[PDB]
């Protein structure tokens, strides 16, 4: 589970994230939980799921799991959505969850 | 060998103690103290 | 030049302690 | 002595040939009385919880799971390379008998089966009291008792009241033959019944695809469009999924769920005399649709349960639940509803009006799988004797048989404290439908996890303990629809 | 085969070669040959 | 719906430090609750998950064994004790409360794999320093 | 020619559990955000909730009428409140229609308008069949169930019978 | 009877296996989803009762029958690519495509790719023949022509539309009044649906909205209108306070007692259908019209050997995509 | 043939049941055919 060290996209656009993964993590097909957090403040969970978005989340963050590797789509980048993104899922071998490396989305405006 | 003489197993048949009166699905743990002995010629 | 030679046999049959695997395939040779 | 051990299976062509010796133990039930039960027993407050019957000295032998004689390996070694499997001779001995005293040794166990069925056929209802799916475990026999005619907790004028071989150095034996039952299916089609066309090409039938001209008055019309690729929904089909019984939909994560209880009052149920009864399992439905997989139907699944788990109360974690997935191809899903047929007439003043089927019986052209079985579930039931029956296959799964495997009905002759001790080996054997499939690319079949573990799945723990840890089902291989 | 079985190996090989034909740049060259043959 | 922490403090290396979750106004049984550390400049990183009726605890490999999880089900709850704290395990200690299930295993429901966690607590900074 | 000394729902042993299990408590109680799904065994105690392999046999509800003249309802409900099946624009009344129990057992009195041994295999012919679940409980409202007035044949079900034209298809031709 | 027609097959696909799926139409509804492959074989529909430059003379036709019914049948779905009904005319045979299993658009990793060409089957140059013997299993025969102990048979309603457009309401209820069916998700129109009456005799201008293809009201004795109900059921208990209450009856299960007529076969119509290999079914007659078997004609799979073109002399390991220009005729007895 | 006597089930060989734009071993939009991994032989277990 591997994450871009940065990402960065301008406002108005798409922006996307992706984490690969490994057949003890994503193979099984265990689902990949996105989480966000503002920066100094408690996570909150984002797409609960391969591809849900929870009530009270905005319909444009977008995310899907193919192969071994989820991705995350946020369409209409808004200043909001300047934070820190983290992709879990289980891993089999370790048989315990892991977190992604961590992602710091940059909106460029 | 390849085909060594094969291995000869041997165990006591288990023998239960007296089982409850009411059904109870759970195997049972209660067993008579036995040991067996004989003679074995080779 | 108005026959056919072969047909095409392509299949797998599992018979006991046998397995009967054919292949046909179509090929082009150059100079 | 008078048997040995056969523990072992022989996979021997189209055929498979089971054998289980277990060590068993009898005691004593009713202090060797036959005596009256009902629920006024216990109280009996509900009309729905409402019996009479008898209890018995009697015990009796349940092998009706599958786990009694299939390794986790053969149940592997099956599923994933046939398409159907069912019994064709059991073969039944009862050898060893030792009778104690309470220990010192002693008597006769006599023991009998009903040929003819005149006795309540107690074993298709799914109890307890199966032979231990480890063969190192000793299995209590477990009592026997029935019930009849009821009114409230008393009887009526119409209710019922109910020769054996007597044994230390004797033995038991019979044999029985399985009548002619269809192959328990055991594969998932590949293709659903809506997409049987041909994607390439049209089809001759048409559809009405406009019924008014535009925006405005007075623009009715007639247009009509050819049932083609682009537009698959309204394509002609000569056959419809199977029944449907609805059941609340339920959601596996707690959050997701109702904040009240409803168990029982949102439940689906049938009615007989005035007692309803909860609709379990029911028809065979696919629990969920592909997109959900954490919602299950209410009763629509067998929920076993897992090692060290019982009686009343247990947490999720602790239950397990089978899936019933692989027969959304063929079968409308539990918890959704059949579909839609309109309600009225349409006048040039109504508009057209729908409603929601809930239920449907058969229909012509409906086609549907049955209940898949599972390592841990009943092998057959036994079809009531009425006047007409309906695709008698058992709801829970498994094979339905108007003669199926009698009964063995034993008990001790009597007082002094007595038990006895003895043997059992049950031997069944299977005919196999193998597989023909043409398919190109390697199926979905079933595996262990090569990651390293605290435990082997499938094997005892420290303790000695042994437990199945997940529900293992027959439909894996691929058919064409 | 690999999720059955312990061992494989082969036994008999049949090979068959037909419905030849040769082309000249295109059309159909009805008198030509083609050499085929084994080292056993 | 509310989750916090305590107990937070400065331990200096070597020693232990009870860190304890009161959680009211949802169910404390019918949930499943997570342990998830997180260092400054690191991502988060799970410590510890801890089934309902805690039957079965499993940790993470890095703090196996000077880690324990006690969960008190009468005043709700959650409590996670350390033992032999390093300065490799300073950083914020977030309560979490798991529900969602990765999808196929959610028949089985076991404790761990709802590894969604849906809202969790305001953290606490634990900092193990001479 | 004889009846059933057991009802389809007791077939069960009443000495032993089955290993099957639902769902018992969908609530904690007394309390918002408090839901908790236990689960419990299927036994002799509750012998509502147990899997059974067989279920009661069609029913086409009839209108119930009662021998005492008080009992029933005051007004002419003969032919408005008869239950029928339309063929070519005629409506024909349902007589005696398909077997099902003539009244609850205990209530010798109401009688089925166009209709008793049958009554462990069938249901009562002025009973719904049973109840559906209409909708999914899913927090914003509650969960929901309608009434089964008719039901059709379903794989599992067994019935009795009551005490051929020529045709492309017929079902359990037996002269109703 | 006896037919025989004169055919054309082209190249289909230039010889590939294409997966397709709705995502090149774009599948704007989850109604239409699909996954499934398309083949470079055709294919011979006989199925309707109506049909009862230079020369290369090495290149080859292929041809095998599926007898053991191992490919996905799709000559039940009442398609197109029939032999004409007229004998003079000349017909295109119909490439072969199928579908499998999907989420959305999507596979599951249970679908099923099958090759073709991996069934063993026949070469043929311009000298050689075809034929093959077909023995059809028992069916029932059709049947052409016109207090109580039976009942009339199911119904599952369809709305009723009106020939004269004054008569429809003013509003779009093609498909949002129609009827259907639900299948893991994706509703289904209900066509044609159970065998029923196009009308009530005496009113003729009134038609099934889903339920026709024709007419089928020579079955009004044994079988109720589509667009009524089936009858009538009593919702209630009556009682001195409460009075009978009674309520429509719109769909209706298979009663025992009942009778009833199939759907009726037309010159143009189908003959045979595929009851699909399951656990159980109810009157297996298909749903169109026509015989309903287990054991149909098999399909008679066709397509032309590829013939390549000039290969480089020096060698490289892809396949070969270029491929001489080549199509096929001849005559077609049945 | 195997004899084996082993109680608990092996490790098989599978294709993961989980949604995807294409089937493995089979042929994308253009009809390129596609052997995603390399299968090995080993997976029945024997005693040493």
């Amino acid at each position: 589970l591997t994450q871009p060290p940065s990402v960065s996209g301008a406002p108005g656009q798409r922006v996307t994230i992706s984490c690969t993964g490994s057949r003890s993590n994503i193979g099984a097909g265990y689902d990949v939980h996105w989480y966000q957090q503002l920066p100094g403040t408690a996570p909150k969970l984002l797409i609960y799921g391969n591809s849900n978005r929870p009530s009270g989340v905005p319909d444009r963050f977008s995310g899907s799991k193919s192969g071994t590797s989820a991705s995350l789509a946020i369409t209409g980048l808004q200043t909001d959505d300047e934070a820190d993104y983290y992709c879990q899922s289980y891993d089999s071998s370790l048989s315990g969850s892991v977190f992604g490396g961590g992602t710091k989305l940059t909106v460029l405006g | 060998m390849k085909h060594p003489p094969p291995q000869i197993l041997i165990k006591n048949t288990p023998v239960p103690a007296d089982p409850p009166t009411a059904f109870n699905k759970d195997k049972l743990n209660s067993f008579i103290t036995q040991y067996s002995t004989g003679q074995v010629s080779v | 030049v108005g026959s056919s030679s072969g047909n095409w046999h392509c299949d797998s049959q599992w018979l006991g302690d046998r397995v009967i695997t054919t292949s046909t395939r179509t090929w082009a040779l150059p100079t | 002595s008078s048997g040995n051990w056969h523990c072992d299976s022989q996979w021997l062509g189209d055929r498979v040939i089971t054998t289980s010796t277990r060590t068993w133990a009898l005691p004593t039930y009713n202090n060797h009385l036959y005596k009256q039960i009902s629920n006024s027993t216990s109280g009996g407050s509900s009309n729905d919880n409402a019996y009479f019957g008898y209890s018995t000295p009697w015990g009796y032998f349940d092998f009706n799971r599958f786990h009694c004689h299939f390794s986790p390996r053969d149940w592997q070694r099956l599923i994933n390379n046939n398409w159907g499997f069912r019994p064709k001779r059991l073969n039944f001995k009862l050898f060893n008998i030792q009778v104690k005293e309470v220990i010192a040794n002693n008597s006769t166990v006599q023991v009998f089966t009903d040929s003819d069925y005149q006795l309540p056929y107690v074993l298709g209802s799914a109890h307890e009291g199966c032979l231990p799916p480890f063969p190192a475990d000793v299995f209590m026999i477990p009592q026997y008792g029935y019930l009849t005619l009821n009114d409230g907790s008393q009887a009526v004028g119409r209710s019922s009241f109910y020769p054996s071989q007597m044994l230390t150095g004797n033995n038991f034996q019979f044999s029985y033959e399985f009548e002619n039952v269809p192959f328990h299916s055991s594969y998932a089609h590949s293709q659903s019944l809506d997409r049987l066309m041909n994607p390439l090409i049209d089809q001759y039938l048409y559809y009405l695809s406009k019924t008014i001209n535009g925006s405005g008055q007075n623009q009715q019309t007639l247009k009509f469009s050819v049932a083609g690729p682009s537009n698959m929904a309204v394509q002609g089909r000569n056959y419809i999924p199977g029944p449907s019984y609805r059941q609340q939909r339920v959601s596996t994560t707690v959050t997701q769920n109702n904040n009240s209880e409803f168990a029982w009052p949102g439940a689906s149920s049938w009615a007989l005399n005035g007692r309803n009864s909860l609709m379990n399992p029911g028809p065979a439905m696919a629990s969920h649709k592909e997109g959900e997989d954490r919602f299950f139907p209410l009763s629509g699944s067998l929920i076993f349960g897992k090692q060290g788990t019982g009686r009343d109360n247990v947490d999720a974690d602790k239950v397990m639940i089978t899936n019933e997935e692989e027969i959304k191809t063929t079968n409308p899903v539990a918890t959704e509803s059949y579909g839609q047929v309109a309600t009225n007439h349409q006048s040039a003043q109504a508009q057209a009006q729908t409603g929601w089927v809930q239920n449907q019986g058969i229909l012509p052209g409906m086609v549907w799988q049955d209940r898949d079985v599972y390592l841990q579930g009943p092998i057959w039931a036994k079809i009531p004797h009425t006047d007409g029956n309906f695709h008698p296959s058992p709801l829970m799964g498994g094979f339905g048989m108007k003669h199926p495997p009698p009964q063995i009905l034993i008990k001790n002759t009597p007082f002094i404290t007595q038990y006895s001790t003895g043997q059992v080996s049950v031997e069944i054997e299977w005919e196999l439908q193998k597989e023909n499939s043409k398919r190109w690319n390697p199926e979905i079949q079933y595996t262990s996890n090569y990651y390293k573990s605290n435990n082997v799945e499938f094997a005892v723990n420290t303790e000695g303990v042994y437990s199945e840890p997940r529900p293992i089902g027959t439909r894996y291989l691929t058919r064409n629809l | 085969l690999i999720n059955n079985n312990w061992g494989f190996r082969p036994k008999r090989l049949n090979f068959k070669l037909f419905n030849i034909q040769v082309k000249e740049v295109i059309a159909n060259n009805l008198t030509s040959t083609v050499q085929v043959f084994t080292d056993s | 719906v509310q989750l916090v922490e305590s107990g937070g403090g400065v331990v200096q290396p070597g020693r232990s430090l009870r860190l304890s979750c009161a959680a009211s106004g949802f169910s404390f049984s019918s949930f499943v609750f997570h342990w998830v550390r997180q260092a400054p400049g690191k991502g988060l990183e799970w410590v510890a998950v801890i089934s309902y009726d805690g039957s079965n605890k499993n940790y993470a490999d890095s703090v196996k064994g000077r880690f324990t999880i006690s969960r008190d089900n009468s005043k709700n709850t959650l409590f996670l004790q350390m033992n032999s704290l390093s300065a490799d395990d300073t950083a914020v200690y977030y309560c979490a409360r798991g529900a969602i299930c990765s999808s196929t295993t959610c028949y089985l429901g076991d404790s761990y794999y709802f590894y969604g966690m849906d809202v969790w607590g305001q953290g606490t900074t634990v900092t193990v320093s001479s």
